[PDB]
């Protein structure tokens, strides 16, 4: 019930400050007895451990990065924080919010991971996608076409999430025009079309924008 | 990256096998080792910490150990949802910081082909109030991972594709998209457009039409 909630991917301009703040529900931040840091992956490559804070102690920093990070609590608010600045776009990355227990000297172990938030490191401005649906056509395949938003990622639930048996959203293309689209089709049994509404939300936290689209036979 | 272990690991199922990460008395040699598993599109997950103990819920056949300056991450009787990507960490005295190790991806042999399931879907009625036309082709489910794709106007259209590299899937097979951007016009103006996915020696096309 110790829960882990970051403040979702984003833009961040070349030499701004990347900003990453995620709130802890289920313990107090300020608890001896766990310690909460950053971690950071590239999308196709390894993990690079950012910084730790032991809660009532101290806080440790890659040396590689320390010169340019800060890594803040705020126990009123239960929230831990990441600066990250002057970035660049070798900072393009998914990044975590992380927790361990116990002493994190001589282990360093992470027994939580949150979610992983892609923070995009890019002079081009945000752009929120436009949604179109994809009618169908003893299974039958509908969903909905995300098309021409910027940076990743878009995600998509249907029905407000409780539907995701047969669910498949798909890895986006990068378009020459240096935009992306992706599609999400969901198979359902072609008896439930006429009772059953279909509708994708398609979130886009980058622009702030979300866009639910009811899919409907043709 | 301060430790060493080999990119990639291949074995059969239901053997046993070893991950190994290699580092010095800074790191490895003089604190606790931990293994952590990331399954595609999902955080890591802890496996192993304190060098050899499992959190609950891991199963018996992970197993950890650590001697001199190395770790090893043992898998007995491998499964096929043990594919994934491997990532032993630990804490530098030198650095005072935690590192991790560059990963070795986990590859089960033997998997069997599996043929892309296509669905093809025509232009929406709104998109083409909006005066564009996308016709969307999704490949599912096939194993190996390569595919290419073709586009037909009755013959070969090449401008206006663009085609995902294939990625992979929960159930470990794998999925690839394929998009053609036309005018109105274009769409209109032909009988028929085709998908065509080729993939290991067969080929499945899938054909809409306008009308
Ligand atoms: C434990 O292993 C680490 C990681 O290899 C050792 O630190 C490393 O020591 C080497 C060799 O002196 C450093 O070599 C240098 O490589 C850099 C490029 O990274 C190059 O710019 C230098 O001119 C030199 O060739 C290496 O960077 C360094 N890595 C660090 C400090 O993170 C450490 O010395 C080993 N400890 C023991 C007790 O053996």
């Amino acid at each position: 019930q110790v829960q882990l909630l970051g403040s979702g991917p984003g833009l961040v301009k070349p030499s701004e400050t990347l900003s990453l703040t995620c709130t802890v529900s289920g313990a107090s931040i300020s608890s001896p007895g766990y310690y909460w840091g950053f971690i950071r992956q590239s999308p196709g490559k390894g993990l690079e451990w950012i910084g730790s804070m032991v809660s009532g102690g101290t806080t440790y920093y890659n040396p590689s990065l320390k010169s340019r990070v800060t890594i803040s609590m705020d126990m009123s608010n239960n929230q831990f924080s990441l600066r990250l600045n002057s970035v660049t776009a070798a900072d393009t990355a998914l990044y975590y919010c992380a927790r361990g227990s116990r002493q994190l000297v001589r282990r360093a172990t992470i027994d939580y991971w949150g979610q992983g938030a892609l923070f995009t490191v890019s002079p081009a401005s945000t752009k929120g996608p436009s949604v179109f649906p994809l009618a169908p056509s003893g299974t039958a395949a509908l969903g909905c076409l995300v098309k021409d938003y910027f940076p990743e990622p878009v995600t998509v639930s249907w029905n407000s999430g409780a539907l995701t048996s047969g669910v498949h959203t798909f890895p986006a293309v990068l378009q020459s025009s240096g935009l992306y689209s992706l599609s999400s089709v969901v198979t359902v049994p072609s008896s439930s079309l006429g009772t059953q509404t279909y509708i994708c939300n398609v979130n886009h936290k980058p622009s702030n924008t979300k866009v639910d689209k009811k899919v409907e036979p043709k | 990256s301060v430790l060493t272990g080999p990119p990639s690991v291949s074995a059969g199922p239901g053997q046993q096998v070893f991950i190994s990460c290699s580092g010095n008395s800074s790191n490895i040699g003089n604190n606790y080792v931990s293994w952590y598993q990331q399954l595609p599109g999902t955080a890591p997950k802890l496996l192993i910490y304190d060098s050899n103990k499992r959190p609950s819920g891991i199963p018996d056949r992970f197993s950890g150990s650590k001697s001199g300056t190395s770790a090893t991450l043992g898998i007995t009787g491998l499964q096929t949802g043990d594919e994934a990507d491997y990532y032993c960490g630990t804490w530098d005295s030198s650095l005072s910081a935690g590192v991790f190790g560059g990963g070795t991806k986990l590859t089960v042999l033997g998997q069997p082909k599996a043929a892309p399931s296509v669905t093809l879907f025509p232009p929406s009625s709104e998109e083409l109030q909006a005066n564009k036309a996308t016709l969307v082709c999704l490949i599912s489910d096939f194993y190996p991972g390569a595919v290419t794709v073709a586009w037909k106007a009755d013959s070969s259209p090449v401008k206006g594709v663009e085609t995902t590299t294939p990625s992979k899937q929960s159930n470990n097979k794998y999925a690839a998209s394929s998009y053609l951007s036309l005018t109105p016009e274009q769409w209109k103006s032909h009988r028929s457009y085709s998908c065509q996915v080729t993939h290991e020696g067969s080929t499945v096309e899938k054909t809409v039409a306008p009308t």
